[PDB]
């Protein structure tokens, strides 16, 4: 077939990034190291570190919307009691 | 008279009411004999079918 | 199993049932009547078979 | 060369499954697309084995489903898997979409991939709606009545559209027999859109959680990300089995075990949990025509996001203000579902109105204003004079 | 050693994968059934049927 | 997206003004520290999305020595993130090193694209 | 809505079949069918339960063949086209008292009693609501409520007024196994029988789910092991940079 | 019956042919069966019941 | 069968499978076209065609309209003027397990 | 993507045939010539010429199989007449 409109990604050998010079990589085989090595020093170090960072962005929103659902559910149950029948006929009109 | 409450789809009970007409336990959807809401929060009284008269005929259509 | 029982279908009665959605023929007998069946020899016919192989207690047929 | 690279058919498997270059840093949020493909296989296979025993006539329909439960060998497994499998399919899709919204995957060069996805979502709400009506219990009859009567408000043409949708003058036998034949079809159209969706991903490949290029460090798919995907397949099959075998009717309504009756209205007509937020948006608009427009506009406002994000950085990882308002929008989407399961009473009327506004203001007013503020703060913090 | 008889081979590997699969199912079935029927002793129909002996 | 020409126009106005700079700069500094891209060993211009023609042009005009270092910072950050750790605190980018090394190449390519485009849609007098 | 129009919340009783490893108590099912036959069946149908499904659950084969033969069923017409009748067989379904809806409403002052084959699954609360209903009729209705003539008060029904009157009372049934037939005892056995009518796969389902959850739970742990082994090269790989000379 | 109108007979003719036959009505207020004459939406009846 | 004879469970399963298999044929038609694109089409002489090629649009698109309209014409002539000549009259008798036909015959193409 | 195993047909510019030299092609526009020009001198010249060539390969086979169907259908009708009942009981055994 014909070639189509090209991309921002290539394939192995011509992936399409910048030319690299002066970087060296080292590695060791997995058969030569011991797995399940430190996964405490992981759930107690890193999970608690990752939690402590990204928890005020999730919980301050959650606290505003849950308080809102509360004060509404509390007020509704008052409207349909017998002590809140006068208010019901005021607000429902 | 047709019973399609527009905002319910509810079914007023005969043999009951206040005036010998109608009551539904729906919202307190009281109607009058002719069928006009009276004490229930439904917005309008409902559709009367386009039935005509032709003699041994009432073409409820 | 649409299994009929014994005193149902009489003398002049050969009723076709839908047992297992199958066209099945049931007939009634009288003890004089399997000499009836093997009145013949077999070289006239294809496969040599006998009353005793036809139906176990042949005096009620299926 | 190798046979897997020379053969016409295996060359496509190799380029998509085996040798595909993937960024080294993608996390487990990138595993949801695999699960949605197993979900579609579960539903199509379980549904074809039930269709062998189903009858679509309105006088035979409810009793055919009870006949699958009592007389068919392992038929209670097929239904509960199937019914709860649709609840799981929708939950994985909401998480797949929320991810792309967080990491900026909608942005150029992947605008075409986001748009084919919005189509899949619309066709998937339609499928599930048509199938719930085929049970023909009491939530099935009155749910189809409420939604199909909405199209009678279109000017001058509406009462012709409802009678052509019904096949008559009400939800009746012709309605239930046509909804089953269409419900079998649309899954095969979703599958054809999933192939077009994958073609658009192969051009530029996948993004990564940092929002920068991934062409400097790539790992092949086979035996790093194939075995990373088994981890989440077995967790999905465990939690699903726990619902099918130990709690198989908690994600449903009891009224749909009552057979459908046009002459008795239920006290509460409520959709399944995954259509409740859109059901609250509809009920919030006093007018009938504006309500049905605002509900469909809630799905197609997602197409506006590639032009309203005004930032030079992709994704939210390094963005403080844009993280806070991402999680405002998520919990506002959970309140809309709750309000959609309530009675129309004070104060749940005004709550759903204010929350319908916040759904629309996020895409159209909040994102443009915070993106521009964040750009200028990056500049004056580094370039200060 | 062990490697050349169990693991190295790829016919009595994929062989003994299915060999144990057929044997695992039957012992696993018999074991779970026995634990379930014993945990619910006195409620089953077999025990009742013996207890209504008149 | 927004142009760097427009970003610089707004920023320079804020910075030249004394009252606005005393009011908007401390907010911007702590927005930078809370983001946390220095802790992975990146400068800000590493984060700019590169899949567009103005940005592809700026990266060709970049010198070789600055381009080799950029590639290493990006590889080091991907590896730091798949392990779910941070770098040692003695390898964090300092404030004096977080310089806009690529901005002049961007503003030059943008100004040329606007001049070319105006010239292709001109209204001529007689 | 007010609490009356909603109904009173049913409590949580300690049913012997609640739990992931529990089965139905089959002696309570057998006793429950006796309460159905002698109290309920006068005005309620059980149309979705066949005779054969009781064999091996609550009654013996010889017992069920004799219960079915006490009812007459429509046979196919004779040799001249006239209708016939016949006794029941195991493949037949349990018959109801009335022939149509009009005769049912006529015998119950306009109200229609529902079929009970799926009533445990078709009500919020399940078995706790069915039990609390039957045992919830007070002596007097609370002072102020005006009932219509022909309606009865109990607070578990939405609205407060129900067309059924109390039907259970002490020692109206003599059990074959010598159990004291108090009001609560019969109510418990009735609800247990009715839950089996709605869910006849309950006991098989809960043991196939023990097999499936054990197998999938170990595959999930094995998959975590295998992943972390095949990923250990990438996680500990190291990089070094030496700035080259910019000659190029 | 209705398919004969406009083909071989007039509307008034077909209404009179159908009324010469009796059809099963739905049961009365006490559940006993009723009968009624034919209408245009009915089908032409046969001589035998089985 | 789902039982002991051709019965109700047989007819309900044959309709659900009959809806399915057309969508499997369509997926095999796409794989069929992929294998044609590699080497393209042959020609009536049995030699190479790489020395003289014509594009598809407006030589072979308009050549294909010629045979589309002839196909629709002949089909319309059967649907509207002779719609039961390629069938058997016995299939207007309803199915009965208790009466065998005198001649059991398939359609002409089997 | 990567390149796959190559073919015996390419695309425009690299179709994959032999190199050509010394061939010239001429043509005229269709707007400048008259259509429906000679289609008799076509159905009477060329169709009859094409028929006359490839008709003994189609009709000698057709004549052998049709003769065969005939002699069988003729013989069957004789077997089930009353003049052919003696032969029927001979051949059917
Ligand atoms: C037309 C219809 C369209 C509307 C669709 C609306 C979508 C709403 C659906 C809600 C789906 C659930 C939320 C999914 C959130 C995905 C977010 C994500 O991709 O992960 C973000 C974050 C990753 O953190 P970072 O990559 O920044 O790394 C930290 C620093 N290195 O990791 C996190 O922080 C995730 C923390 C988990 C948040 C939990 C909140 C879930 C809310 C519950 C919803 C269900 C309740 C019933
Ligand atoms: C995307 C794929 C599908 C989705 C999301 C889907 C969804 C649903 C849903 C929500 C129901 C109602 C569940 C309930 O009983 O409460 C249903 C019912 C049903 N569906 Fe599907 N469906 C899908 C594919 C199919 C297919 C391909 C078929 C047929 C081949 C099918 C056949 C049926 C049948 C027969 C029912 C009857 C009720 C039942 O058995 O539960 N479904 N479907
Ligand atoms: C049946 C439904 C779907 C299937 C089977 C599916 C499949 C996939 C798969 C396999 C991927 C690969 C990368 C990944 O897993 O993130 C992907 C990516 C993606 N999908 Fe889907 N998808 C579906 C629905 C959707 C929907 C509803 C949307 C958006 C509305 C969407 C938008 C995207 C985007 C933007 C990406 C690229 C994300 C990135 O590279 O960062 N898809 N999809
Ligand atoms: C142990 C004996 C019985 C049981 C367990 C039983 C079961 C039930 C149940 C579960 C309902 C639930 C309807 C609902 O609240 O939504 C009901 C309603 C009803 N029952 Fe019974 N039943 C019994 C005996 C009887 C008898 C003997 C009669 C008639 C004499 C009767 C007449 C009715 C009527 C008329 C209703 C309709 C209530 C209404 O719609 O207001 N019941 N029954
Ligand atoms: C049933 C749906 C089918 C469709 C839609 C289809 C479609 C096509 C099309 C469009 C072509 C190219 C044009 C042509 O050569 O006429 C083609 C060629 C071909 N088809 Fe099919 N086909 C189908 C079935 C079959 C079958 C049943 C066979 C053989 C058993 C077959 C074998 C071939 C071959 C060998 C060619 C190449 C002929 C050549 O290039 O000389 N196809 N098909
Ligand atoms: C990032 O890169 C990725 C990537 O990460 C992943 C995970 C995948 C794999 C993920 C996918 C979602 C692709 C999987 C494909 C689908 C979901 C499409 C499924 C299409 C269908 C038509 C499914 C239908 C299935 C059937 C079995 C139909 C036949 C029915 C039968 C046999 C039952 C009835 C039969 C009888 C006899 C009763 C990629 O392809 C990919 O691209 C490079
Ligand atoms: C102007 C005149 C017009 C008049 C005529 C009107 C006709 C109009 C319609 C024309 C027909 C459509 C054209 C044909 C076409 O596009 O498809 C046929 C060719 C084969 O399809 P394909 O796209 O190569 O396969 C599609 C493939 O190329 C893509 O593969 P993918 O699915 O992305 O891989 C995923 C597989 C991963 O494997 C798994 C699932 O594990
Ligand atoms: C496609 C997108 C990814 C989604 C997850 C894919 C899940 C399905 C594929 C399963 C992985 C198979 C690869 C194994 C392989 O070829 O390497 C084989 C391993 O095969 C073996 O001998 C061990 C048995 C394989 C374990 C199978 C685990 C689960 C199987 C499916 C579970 C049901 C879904 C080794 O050869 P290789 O290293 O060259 O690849
Ligand atoms: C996107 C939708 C449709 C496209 C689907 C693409 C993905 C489908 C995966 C197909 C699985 C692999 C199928 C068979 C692979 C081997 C084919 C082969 O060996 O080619 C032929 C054998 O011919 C056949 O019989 C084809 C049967 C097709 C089976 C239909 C499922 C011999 O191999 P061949 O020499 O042609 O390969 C060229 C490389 N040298
Ligand atoms: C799963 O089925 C149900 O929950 N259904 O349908 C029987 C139900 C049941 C009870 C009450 C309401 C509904 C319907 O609620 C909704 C809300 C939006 N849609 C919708 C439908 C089609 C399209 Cl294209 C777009 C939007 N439907
Ligand atoms: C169009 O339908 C008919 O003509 N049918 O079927 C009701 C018919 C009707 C009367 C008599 C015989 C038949 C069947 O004749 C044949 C001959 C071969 N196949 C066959 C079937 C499936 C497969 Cl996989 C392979 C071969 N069927």
């Amino acid at each position: 077939g014909p070639p189509s409109g090209k991309t921002y990604m290539g394939w192995w050998g011509h992936m399409g990034g910048p030319k690299q010079k002066g970087i060296t990589s080292y590695a060791v085989s997995p058969y030569a190291q011991k797995p399940l090595q430190g996964i405490f020093h992981n759930a107690v170090f890193n999970s608690f570190r990752r939690f402590k960072s990204q928890f005020l962005y999730v919980l301050i929103p959650a606290g505003i919307y849950w308080y809102w659902w509360k004060n509404g559910n509390e007020y509704n149950e008052f409207l349909y009691s017998k002590a809140g029948r006068e208010e019901l006929e005021r607000v429902n009109v | 008279m047709l019973g399609i409450c527009t905002h319910l789809g509810c079914v007023p009970i005969g043999e009951a009411g206040d005036f010998g007409g109608w009551f539904c336990p729906c919202h307190g959807s009281h109607y009058d004999i002719s069928g006009r809401i009276r004490k229930g929060p439904a917005p309008l009284n409902l559709e009367i079918p386009a039935y005509e008269f032709d003699g041994d005929k009432v073409i409820v259509g | 199993k649409v299994e009929v029982n014994l005193a149902a279908i009489p003398l002049g009665k050969n009723v076709v049932v839908k047992w297992q959605g199958k066209p099945v023929f049931i007939r009634h007998r009288t003890p004089h009547e399997i000499q009836e069946a093997n009145s013949v020899d077999m070289s006239a016919l294809k496969d040599p078979q006998t009353d005793a192989d036809r139906v176990k207690d042949p005096q009620w047929l299926i | 060369m190798a046979f897997r690279k020379s053969n016409v058919y295996l060359s496509l498997v190799n380029s998509y499954i085996i040798d595909s270059p993937q960024p080294s840093s993608i996390n487990y949020w990138w595993n949801m697309g695999s699960l949605l493909g197993l979900c579609l296989v579960i539903q199509i296979v379980t549904g074809i084995f039930m269709a062998m025993h189903y009858s679509s006539n309105i006088e035979l329909a409810f009793s055919s489903v009870e006949h699958i439960m009592r007389d068919v060998h392992n038929g209670y497994i097929l239904r509960y898997l199937h019914a709860n499998g649709a609840s799981f399919f929708f939950m994985v899709m909401f998480m797949h979409m929320a991810k792309g919204l967080y990491y900026g995957s909608y942005r150029s060069p992947r605008v075409t991939l986001w748009n084919v996805g919005v189509i899949i979502f619309i066709l998937t709400i339609a499928t599930a709606f048509l199938g719930y009506c085929c049970v023909y219990g009491q939530m099935s009859h009155w749910g189809a009545t409420v939604i199909t009567n909405l199209f009678s408000a279109i000017p001058f043409v509406g009462n012709d559209i409802v009678s052509w949708l019904w096949g008559g003058f009400s939800v009746s036998n012709p309605t239930i027999q046509r909804f089953f034949a269409l419900h079998y079809l649309v899954p095969f159209i979703i599958a054809a859109m999933v192939i077009m969706h994958l073609m658009a991903l192969h051009i530029h490949g996948s993004s990564n959680p940092l929002g920068i290029t991934g062409n400097l460090d790539r790992i092949p798919m086979h035996s790093y990300f194939i075995f990373k995907d088994l981890v989440t397949v077995f967790l999905f099959m465990l939690i699903l089995a726990l619902f099918v075998f130990y709690s198989p009717n908690t994600l449903g309504h009891p009224d749909n075990y009552i057979p459908g009756n046009p002459l008795v209205t239920p006290a509460s007509i409520v959709p399944e949990w995954y259509l409740l937020p859109f059901y609250a948006i509809l009920r919030s608009i006093p007018d009938k025509l504006l309500g049905v427009i605002t509900m469909f506009a809630a799905i197609l406002v997602l197409l506006v996001l590639p032009f309203t994000d005004r930032s030079v950085v992709r994704g939210n990882t390094f963005k403080v203000l844009s993280k806070f308002f991402f999680f405002i929008f998520v919990f506002n989407f959970v309140l809309l579902g709750q309000i959609g399961a309530c009675h129309v009473e004070v104060p749940y009327v005004l709550m759903g109105q204010i929350a319908t506004f916040i759904y629309f203001a996020y895409f159209l007013i909040i994102v443009p204003v915070i993106s521009t503020i964040e750009n200028v703060l990056f500049y004056i913090g580094r370039v200060n004079k | 050693s062990l490697y050349k008889t169990f693991f190295k081979r790829n016919a009595v590997f994929v062989g003994t994968i299915f060999a144990g699969a057929f044997v695992f199912q039957t012992v696993f079935d018999t074991a779970i059934t026995s634990w379930y029927e014993n945990h619910n002793k006195g409620k089953l129909w077999k025990d009742v049927k013996a207890r209504i002996a008149a | 997206p927004q142009s760097f020409t427009s970003i610089a126009r707004i920023g320079d106005y804020i910075l030249k003004s004394p009252v606005l700079s005393k009011l908007c700069v401390p907010v911007a500094n702590q927005f930078i520290n809370l983001a946390g891209y220095k802790k992975l060993g990146l400068k800000f211009d590493d984060l700019i999305a590169e899949e567009n023609p103005i940005m592809q042009t700026a990266l060709r005009r970049l010198p070789e020595d600055e381009s080799y270092a950029r590639a290493y910072r990006i590889i080091r950050a991907h590896q730091t993130e798949l392990t779910h750790h941070l770098l040692p605190r003695n390898e964090w980018i300092k404030a004096q090193e977080d310089v806009p090394y690529l901005l002049p190449y961007i503003l030059e390519a943008e100004a040329a694209a606007k001049e070319k485009d105006e010239l292709d849609n001109i209204e001529v007098s007689k | 809505m007010t609490a009356a129009e909603h109904g009173l919340h049913a409590p949580a009783y300690a049913w012997s079949h609640n739990g992931p490893f529990e089965t139905f108590d089959h002696a309570s099912i057998r006793r429950g069918y006796q309460v159905y036959r002698e109290v309920c069946a006068a005005c309620h149908s059980l149309d979705r339960v066949a005779w054969r499904t009781l064999v091996g659950v609550s009654h013996t084969n010889e017992e069920v063949r004799n219960m079915a033969e006490e009812f007459e069923y429509d046979d196919e017409p004779d040799e001249q086209g006239n209708p016939k009748k016949r006794p029941g067989k195991l493949s037949d379904y349990i018959p109801g008292p009335y022939p149509n809806e009009q005769a049912a409403r006529a015998a119950n002052q306009g109200a229609l009693p529902p079929d009970l084959s799926l009533i445990v699954k078709a009500r919020h609360g399940g078995c706790d609501y069915i039990f609390s209903l039957l045992t919830g009729y007070p002596d007097e209705p609370p002072a102020g409520v005006a009932l219509p003539p022909g309606s009865n008060y109990n607070p578990y029904f939405p609205g407060g007024s129900i067309a059924m009157a109390r039907v259970l009372f002490d020692d109206m049934v003599e059990y074959e196994d010598g159990t004291p037939a108090t009001t609560s005892q019969m109510a418990k056995d009735v609800t247990t029988f009715l839950n089996w009518c709605a869910e006849p796969e309950h006991d098989e389902r809960k043991r196939l789910g023990l097999k499936t959850v054990i197998i999938l739970s170990s595959l999930y742990l094995l998959s975590i092991w295998v992943k972390k082994f095949k990923w250990a090269g990438i996680k500990t790989r190291k990089f070094v940079f030496n700035p080259p000379k910019p000659r190029k």
